[PDB]
C-alpha cells in the first residue's frame, strides 16, 4: 500500500528533476554569454511548489 | 595567398580604370608596394595555381581580360 | 538573507567592467581591413560572418560593406549560406 | 660560394632529418606539415601587430 | 645602478641578436663591433564666415618642434580627470631628466591644468 | 482560438523515422508570446519575495498597458516588467525598495528606475510618496525584533 | 517524507555540469569555464503565511481554513558552486539555505 | 613591428648611431639594422618590466596634452618629481605614453 | 522676486560645413584626445574661454562649458579657427545654443514633499533615485531641480529668457512650501 509519504516522494522526485532541469537551462544561457549567473535567480521557487 | 588575392582585387579596379593592358607580376607588386624574392615566388606558384582557375583571367601572356563579356 | 536588497548583481557589474575596459570595436582603414581579410582567407578558404567579425575586430557593418564590395555571399550545403572572401 | 652551396645542401638534410625522424615521433604518440599550419595562422597576427608599428612612429 | 642595468640590458640584446644573426646568415663579430661602438658612443558681425575678426588665440608651436627638454616615456594603466586635474597611473618606464635617465616601476602624477 | 495534438495511440501516429505528430504544434504571435514571457517572469519575481497574487494581476494589467502604449518598446521587457512590479507594489500600499526589486530582478537598479520613470510618464498616473512608516513591517519581521521594537521603530522615524 | 525522502531525493540527484561552447574563438585549451552545483543539506522552516506587506508570520491551522489559504512550509537547500575557469585556481562559493 | 618606445632616447639613438656607421662601413644590411633594433625593442621591454621594482611620485601643472591612437603626449610645466630617497626639480616635461 | 539664476553651462552647436579628419586634428592639435574605441569624436579643451567642444568627421561641432552666450559663440568661433589652422575649410555655419543650464538658490528650505502632493502631475520626487525633486515646467520647456536646501537648478533651456521665466514662475509656488 502506498501511503502519502511515497506518493509525495515520487511527486518531488519529478519536481525536483525539472527544477534542477532549468536551473541547468537558465545558467547555460549566461554562460556561454561569459556572465557569472547567480545561483538565486536560476531557481525557480513556483515548480515544486 | 591573401595578398594574392588582393592582387587580384587590384587588377579589378584596373579594368576599372579601362585602361587594361598586358601587364606583369612584378610590376603590380611595386605599385602595391611589395617586394620581389623567393616569397614572390612561393606565392607565384600560388598564382600558377590561381591561372589553373582564373575566373578572374590571369594567362600568362597578354591577358587579364576577365570578363566573359565585354564590350564598350 | 535570500534574496538580499543589492543595487546591481555582481556578475553584472564584471560584465559591464570588462565591456567598459574593451570599448567598442573601432572603424579601421579600408586597406589594413582589406590586407587583415586576405591573409584570414589565406588560413582557409571558408569562414562565417561572426568568426570573421571577432578576426577582424571591426565594426559589423563596416566590415559588412567592404565584404560586399569583394566578397560574395554563397548558399551552400555545409549549413547555411555563407560569405566567400575569395573576390571571384 | 660553392662550399656554402654545399653547407644549404647539408641544412635541407637536417630539415629533412629532424621532420621525418618525429613525423615518427608523433606517430608513435606530418610535423612539417604542423609546422606549415603554425607559420600560415601567425601572418594574421602580424599584419595586424605590424601596421600599428607604422601608426606609432607617425603618432611619435 | 643605472648603469648596472644597462649592462644587463646589453647581456639581453645581444642574446636576443644572437638567433637574428644565425638566420640571416651574417658572421657573429658584427655583434662585437656594435656592442664596442655602442658603447663608445654612449661612454555686430552679421556674416559670421570670416574668422580672421580674432587673432593671436593661440600659443608657440615650437616646444613640440624641439623637444630638447627633458622626454618621460612610459606606460600607463589609468589616466582620470575630473574637471581640472589630470591624475597618472604610469607603469613601468624611463625618464630622461637633464640627461640623467631614471627608471621606475610605479609612478603616480597630479596636475592642473 | 487555437488547440494542439498529442502523441495520441501507438500506430500510425509515429512514422518512417518517428514523425511524432507529424510536426511541432507552433501556434501564436509575438505581441502575445513577448507578453506571456514577460507574465511568467513577473510571478518569478513576485514568488521570490513572496508578492500576493492581486499585485501580480495588478504588475501584470501595468505590463499591458505599458506594452500596447510602446513608448518602452526600446527599452528590454524585464526592465519593464521589474519597473511594473514596484509601481503595483507603491499603488497597492506596500512598496518595494528598487534595491528589493533588483535582488529579485536580473535588471539594474538604475534601469529599474529609468523604465519606472518612463512607466510613469507613458501612464499618466502617479505613485503616492513613501513614507518611513511603509517600510517598518518588513524590515523589522525581517530583523525578527519584538512588536513593541517595531511600534518603537515607527514611532521614531515619523 | 520530509525527514529522509526528501533530502535522500536531493542528494540522489546527480550534480550539474555546465561549461561554455567554446567562447570567444580562441586557443580553446578548456578555456570555457566549468560550473558545477552539488545540492546539500535540505531545510525546513515551520508554516509560514506572508502578507501583503511581506513580512512573515506563523500560519495557525485555522486562520488557513479561514481564508482559504494553503498550510505550507518553506524548503531551503545549501548549494555548492565551484568554478574552474583553467586558471589553476578553482572556487567553491558556499550558498545557504537557498 | 613592436611598442617603438625607447627608441628616441638616449640609448636608442646610440644603438641608431651605431647602426649608422656599420650600415656606412657596409658591415651590416639596413635589414639587419632594423631586425636589431625590433630585438633592442623586445629586450628593453622585457627588462624594464622585470628588473625594476622602485615606486616613484610626481607633482605639477599641465600646459598641454594629445591623445590619439593610444598614445598620451602630455606636456607639463614645473614638474617636482619626488622620491622617498630624492627629489629632482625640473621646469618642464614632456611625458609620452602608450599602452 | 530679487533673485535671478546665474548660468552654470551652455550647450551650443555648429556646423563647419566640411568632412574632417579626426586622426589627423587629433596629430596635429593642441589639446585634444582622439579615442574611437570610446568615442567617435575628438574631445578638445580650451582654458581661456573655459569650456570643452566634441568635433566629428562630419564637420559638426558642440561646444559645451561657457558660462555665457558669448562666450559660447567666442569658443565655438575659436575651435573652427583652430581646425582652420590645421589647414581645413572650417566655418561658422548655424550656430545655435542647443541647451542652458542655470543655478541660484531660494535662501530657505524647502518642503518638496508638500510640492510634489500639490503639483503632482509636474513634479517627481523618488529619493532612492535622486535627492533632488524633478519639476517639468510646461509653460516654458524647462525642468528644474529643486532640494531641500534650497538650491534650484534649470536646465533645457534654449535662451536665458526661458531660464528667467521658469524661475520667476516656479518662486511663488516655492515660496508656498517654505520651511
Amino acid at each position: 500500500l502506498d501511503l502519502a509519504g511515497p506518493l509525495l516522494a515520487f511527486l518531488f522526485r519529478g519536481m525536483f528533476k525539472n527544477l534542477l532541469k532549468e536551473v541547468r537551462i537558465y545558467a547555460q544561457k549566461f554562460i556561454d554569454r561569459g556572465k557569472d549567473f547567480n545561483l538565486e535567480l536560476a531557481i525557480k521557487t513556483r515548480i515544486i511548489s | 595567398f591573401g595578398v594574392l588575392a588582393k592582387i587580384v582585387n587590384y587588377m579589378k579596379t584596373r579594368h576599372q580604370r579601362g585602361d587594361t593592358h598586358p601587364l606583369t607580376l612584378d610590376e603590380i607588386l611595386d605599385e602595391t608596394q611589395h617586394l620581389d624574392i623567393g616569397l614572390k615566388q612561393k606565392q607565384w606558384l600560388m598564382t600558377e595555381a590561381l591561372v589553373n582557375n582564373p575566373k578572374i583571367e590571369v594567362i600568362d601572356g597578354k591577358y587579364a581580360f576577365k570578363p566573359k563579356y565585354n564590350v564598350r | 538573507t535570500n534574496y538580499k536588497p543589492v543595487a546591481n548583481h555582481q556578475y553584472n557589474i564584471e560584465y559591464e567592467r570588462k565591456k567598459k575596459e574593451d570599448g567598442k570595436r573601432a572603424r579601421a582603414d579600408k586597406q589594413h581591413v582589406l590586407d587583415m581579410l586576405f591573409s584570414a582567407f589565406e588560413k582557409h578558404q571558408y569562414y562565417n560572418l561572426k568568426d570573421l567579425v571577432d578576426i577582424t575586430k571591426q565594426p559589423v557593418v563596416y566590415l559588412k560593406e567592404i565584404l560586399k564590395e569583394i566578397g560574395v555571399q554563397n548558399v551552400k550545403g555545409i549549413h547555411k549560406n555563407t560569405w566567400e572572401l575569395k573576390p571571384e | 660560394a660553392q662550399l656554402k652551396f654545399f653547407e644549404q645542401l647539408d641544412q635541407i638534410e637536417k630539415q629533412r632529418k629532424d621532420e621525418q625522424e618525429r613525423e615518427i615521433l608523433m606517430r608513435a604518440a606530418q610535423l612539417r606539415l604542423k609546422q606549415k599550419a603554425k607559420e600560415m595562422q601567425q601572418q594574421e597576427l602580424a599584419q595586424m601587430r605590424q601596421r600599428d608599428a607604422n601608426l606609432t612612429a607617425l603618432a611619435a | 645602478t643605472v648603469p648596472k642595468l644597462y649592462r644587463s640590458v646589453i647581456e639581453d640584446v645581444i642574446n636576443d641578436v644572437r638567433d637574428i644573426f644565425l638566420d640571416d646568415g651574417v658572421d657573429e663579430q658584427v655583434l662585437m663591433e656594435l656592442k664596442t661602438l655602442w658603447e663608445n658612443k654612449l661612454m555686430g558681425q552679421v556674416e559670421e564666415e570670416p574668422l580672421n575678426s580674432e587673432d593671436d588665440v593661440s600659443d608657440e608651436e615650437g616646444q613640440e618642434l624641439f623637444d630638447t627638454e627633458n622626454v618621460v616615456v612610459c606606460q600607463y594603466d589609468k589616466i582620470h580627470r575630473s574637471k581640472n586635474k589630470w591624475k597618472f597611473h604610469l607603469k613601468d618606464g624611463i625618464m630622461n631628466l637633464n640627461g640623467r635617465d631614471y627608471i621606475f616601476s610605479k609612478a603616480i602624477g597630479d596636475a592642473e591644468w | 482560438l487555437s488547440t494542439m495534438i498529442g502523441k495520441g495511440t501507438g500506430a500510425a501516429s509515429f512514422d518512417e523515422f518517428g514523425n511524432s505528430k507529424y510536426q511541432n504544434r507552433r501556434t501564436m504571435s509575438s505581441s502575445d508570446r513577448a507578453m506571456m514571457n514577460a507574465f511568467k517572469e513577473i510571478t518569478t519575481m513576485a514568488d521570490r519575495i513572496n508578492l500576493p497574487r492581486n499585485i501580480v494581476d495588478r504588475t501584470n494589467n501595468l505590463f499591458k498597458q505599458v506594452y500596447e502604449q510602446k513608448s518602452l518598446k526600446g527599452r528590454a521587457n524585464d526592465a519593464i516588467a521589474s519597473a511594473c512590479l514596484y509601481i503595483a507594489c507603491r499603488q497597492e500600499g506596500v512598496p518595494r525598495t528598487f534595491k528589493e526589486i533588483c535582488a529579485v530582478s536580473r535588471i539594474s537598479k538604475k534601469e529599474i528606475g529609468r523604465c519606472f520613470k518612463l512607466i510613469l510618464k507613458a501612464l499618466e498616473t502617479s505613485v503616492d510618496l513613501i513614507t518611513t512608516g511603509d517600510f517598518m513591517s518588513r524590515f523589522c519581521s525581517n530583523l525578527c525584533l519584538p512588536k513593541q521594537v517595531q511600534m518603537a521603530a515607527t514611532h521614531i522615524a515619523r | 517524507f520530509i525527514q529522509m525522502s526528501v533530502q535522500r531525493i536531493v542528494e540522489d540527484a546527480p550534480p550539474i555540469d555546465l561549461q561554455a561552447e567554446a567562447q570567444h574563438a580562441s586557443g580553446e585549451v578548456e578555456e570555457p569555464p566549468r560550473y558545477l552545483l552539488k545540492f546539500e543539506q535540505i531545510y525546513l522552516s515551520k508554516p509560514t503565511h506572508w502578507e501583503r506587506d511581506g513580512a512573515p508570520s506563523p500560519m495557525m491551522p485555522n486562520e488557513a481554513r479561514l481564508r482559504n489559504l494553503t498550510y505550507s512550509a518553506p524548503l531551503y537547500v545549501d548549494i555548492t558552486k565551484t568554478v574552474i575557469k583553467e586558471g589553476e585556481e578553482q572556487l567553491q562559493t558556499q550558498h545557504q539555505k537557498t | 613591428m613592436a611598442y617603438q618606445l625607447y627608441r628616441n632616447t638616449t640609448l636608442g639613438n646610440s644603438l641608431q648611431e651605431s647602426l649608422d656607421e656599420l650600415i656606412q662601413s657596409q658591415q651590416i644590411t639596413p635589414q639587419l639594422a632594423l631586425q636589431v633594433l625590433l630585438q633592442f625593442d623586445k629586450a628593453i621591454n622585457a627588462a624594464l618590466a622585470q628588473r625594476v621594482r622602485n615606486r616613484v611620485n610626481f607633482r605639477g601643472s599641465l600646459n598641454t596634452y594629445r591623445f590619439c591612437d593610444n598614445v598620451w603626449t602630455f606636456v607639463l610645466n614645473d614638474v617636482e618629481f619626488r622620491e622617498v630617497t630624492e627629489l629632482i626639480k625640473v621646469d618642464k616635461v614632456k611625458i609620452v605614453a602608450c599602452d | 522676486s530679487g533673485i535671478v539664476p546665474q548660468l552654470q553651462n551652455i550647450v551650443s552647436t555648429v556646423n563647419l560645413g566640411c568632412k574632417l579628419d579626426l586622426k589627423t586634428i587629433a596629430l596635429r592639435a593642441r589639446n585634444a584626445e582622439y579615442n574611437p574605441k570610446r568615442f567617435a569624436a575628438v574631445i578638445m579643451r580650451i582654458r581661456e574661454p573655459r569650456t570643452t567642444a566634441l568635433i566629428f568627421s562630419s564637420g559638426k561641432m558642440v561646444c559645451t562649458g561657457a558660462k555665457s552666450e558669448e562666450q559660447s559663440r567666442l569658443a565655438a568661433r575659436k575651435y573652427a579657427r583652430v581646425v582652420q589652422k590645421l589647414g581645413f575649410p572650417a566655418k561658422f555655419l548655424d550656430f545655435k545654443i542647443q541647451n542652458m543650464v542655470g543655478s541660484c538658490d531660494v535662501k530657505f528650505p524647502i518642503r518638496l514633499e508638500g510640492l510634489v502632493l500639490t503639483h503632482q502631475q509636474f513634479s517627481s520626487y523618488e529619493p532612492e533615485l535622486f535627492p533632488g525633486l524633478i519639476y517639468r515646467m510646461i509653460k516654458p520647456r524647462i525642468v528644474l531641480l529643486i532640494f531641500v536646501s534650497g538650491k534650484v537648478v534649470l536646465t533645457g533651456a534654449k535662451v536665458r529668457a526661458e531660464i528667467y521665466e521658469a524661475f520667476e514662475n516656479i518662486y511663488p509656488i516655492l515660496k508656498g512650501f517654505r520651511k
